[PDB]
């Protein structure tokens, strides 16, 4: 979580070149609790993410 | 995805009532209702212990 | 042979009818709800999702002007700026310093995943209800689906059973829901094109795959500051996105008689409430002939224990003259004490003893084994237990039964007052007949 | 009692009695892999504190 977004490479000069930009970006999980990391033992529900391919 | 599963209250029966201890490891949601025609309901977000009757 | 009675519609309550038919021995059934479905009519109004703003790069005219051109865009507009000087990058990307406008449009579009994350207004009408019973009666126990109105019938062991309508027309739903993934609202949606900037609707869509895209966002175009090649803008963020934060409490916490709100098909699953009447038709070959029962005379009936909890908390013990082992039907002639069993094991001992619910604390009532009846009185205690995970077994009825000892008091009172008070009016009468001569 | 002050006790510091009431129960392992699930009452000890 933040409040801003920064992307940035490094050009062919070894210069670094970045962009920021102001994004929100608070996160929250499926389900009625608010954890941060899964855990060994739990539940399952359905969730939604950007498939690789 | 994966989400945990919040421990089991302690639950104290008293007349026409019950008292609950919620010991939560991050922000969980709770709520009741009543099983007649008139519900009395209430959700609440619990974040410390907290006892509830 | 035709019989009909009246279960409640109360999911787990063990009921048992009774019939009688004269020249074979009585029969009880026993039928309960497993599950109970009650789905409403529902006809789509719109979808509404969030909103996509669809920008182009700008049109800069170099020396010389440009005017606009509707379309027919969801929200859409356009304007031109009449002097402007882009310094594109590294120059000035014209030549002339006041003859340059810069055309710049926008419109609204629809999200790209508005098929996976959308809501719907809906407009529920009479509902159908649906109901799943268990019959077990003589060495049958199957159970059925049905639906819970006098148009279905449905065979079991060679009976016909009809579950009539319910006796009440009471729905959860409103008149207008909204539907968004595994909650239903009951909200009042605005009508088509009516929809208002940043709140449920500003975009609103017959259906999934429809093309009219409504759109009302407040979608306003600015000038571009000077020395750059941009296209500001304001508008007012998503509705959809408002709403979802702001949806009030689902139906699902909140819903009268414990009902369960439920997926694709929208439902109202185990309402407690209402009767459900039901009609027998039952064959020749389910019932016995009275000279393959054994003869019971003289039945007498004592209550061992009684406590009127939700449990089966009483027990009583039957004694009679029989004439060759079998097995007989029990039942209770009153709602004020429900039995546990169906059928008992008669023996040449004179014994039998069965367990029942009630909620009196002095109930009476009849009971019969497969030809004679006895009455039985209690005195009941309460429970010392205060909560309890499973729901009770009885029917509510607390009116405790006269010659008890709440209401023998109340008697006896009564008794000596009108006792006093008709020896004053005899008197009374008897003085003023005397002085009346 | 679990979850409130006294929830483990010892008659002294150095004693092995160790009276204990943490609410511990036990749960049965998810399909395919190798961990002890259980749940228990948070200490008491530092609800009290
Ligand atoms: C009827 O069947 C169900 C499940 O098959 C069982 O739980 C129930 O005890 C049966 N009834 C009797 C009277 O055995």
């Amino acid at each position: 979580p933040g409040e801003f977004l920064q992307v940035s490479i490094q050009d062919t000069r070894n210069a670094v070149r970045a962009c920021r930009i102001q994004y929100h970006h608070d996160p929250q999980p499926v389900g009625r609790e608010k954890f941060t990391i899964r855990p060994h033992y739990g539940k399952e529900i359905p969730c939604t993410t950007y498939q690789q391919t | 995805c994966r989400v945990p599963m919040a421990r089991e209250p302690t639950v104290i029966h008293g007349k026409r009532e019950v008292t609950l201890h919620l010991h939560p490891d991050h922000p969980t949601l709770f709520s009741y209702r009543t099983l007649g025609e008139d519900p009395q309901y209430h959700e609440e977000w619990v974040t410390a212990a907290v006892e509830r009757t | 042979y035709e019989h009909s009675t009246v279960m409640p519609n109360v999911v787990g309550f063990p009921y048992k009818a009774h019939i009688e038919r004269p020249g074979y021995s009585p029969l009880t059934l026993q039928m309960q709800v497993v599950e109970t479905s009650l789905e409403p009519t529902l006809n789509l109004e719109y979808i509404t999702c969030e909103y996509k703003t669809v920008v182009p790069s700008p049109y800069v005219k170099c020396c010389g002007a440009s005017e606009c051109s509707t379309k027919e865009k969801p929200d859409y507009q356009c304007k031109v700026y009449t002097g402007v000087y882009p310094f594109m990058w590294g120059g000035a990307y014209c030549f002339c310093d006041s003859e340059n406008t810069q055309l710049s449009e926008a419109y609204v579009d629809r999200s790209d995943v508005c098929r996976h994350d959308h809501a719907s207004a809906y407009k529920a009408h009479t509902a159908s209800l649906k109901a799943k019973v268990r019959v077990m009666y003589g060495n049958v126990n199957q159970t059925v689906d049905v639906y819970v109105n006098g148009d279905h019938a449905v065979t079991i062991g060679g009976t016909q059973f009809i579950f009539g309508p319910l006796s009440s027309a009471w729905t959860p739903f409103d008149n207008k829901i909204v539907v968004y993934k595994d909650e239903v609202f009951n909200q009042d949606f605005p009508p088509y094109g009516s929809g208002q900037p940043g709140r449920f609707g500003d975009i609103q869509s017959r259906t999934v795959e429809s093309n009219d895209l409504y759109a009302n966002t407040a979608l306003k175009l600015a000038r571009p500051s000077p020395g750059m090649v941009h296209v500001p803008y304001t508008q007012t963020p998503s509705g959809f996105k408002y709403w979802l934060k702001e949806k009030g409490t689902a139906l699902n916490t909140k819903a009268p008689f414990g009902c369960q709100i439920k997926t694709n098909p929208v439902r109202a699953m185990n309402c407690a409430v209402g009767n459900i009447p039901v009609s027998m038709n039952l064959p020749d070959s389910a019932f016995t002939r009275i000279v393959e029962a054994p003869t019971i005379i003289d039945l007498t009936c004592t209550v061992a224990t009684c406590t009127h909890s939700s449990d089966f908390g009483g027990v009583l013990t039957l004694t009679y003259k029989t004439d060759k082992n079998g097995d007989c039907s029990v039942h209770s002639h009153s709602n004020v004490a429900t039995l546990q069993e169906a059928t008992a094991k008669v023996k040449t001992a004179g014994k039998v003893t069965l367990h029942f619910s009630t909620a009196s604390a002095s109930p009476s009532f009849v009971v019969s084994l497969c030809s004679a009846r006895a009455t039985c009185s209690a005195s009941c205690e309460p429970p010392k237990d205060h909560i309890v995970p499973y729901a009770a077994s009885h029917s509510n009825v607390v009116f405790p039964d006269m010659s008890g000892t709440a209401l023998s008091w109340v008697q006896k009172i009564s008794g000596g007052l009108g006792a006093f008070a008709i020896g004053a009016i005899l008197v009374l009468v008897v003085v003023t007949c005397i002085g009346l001569r």
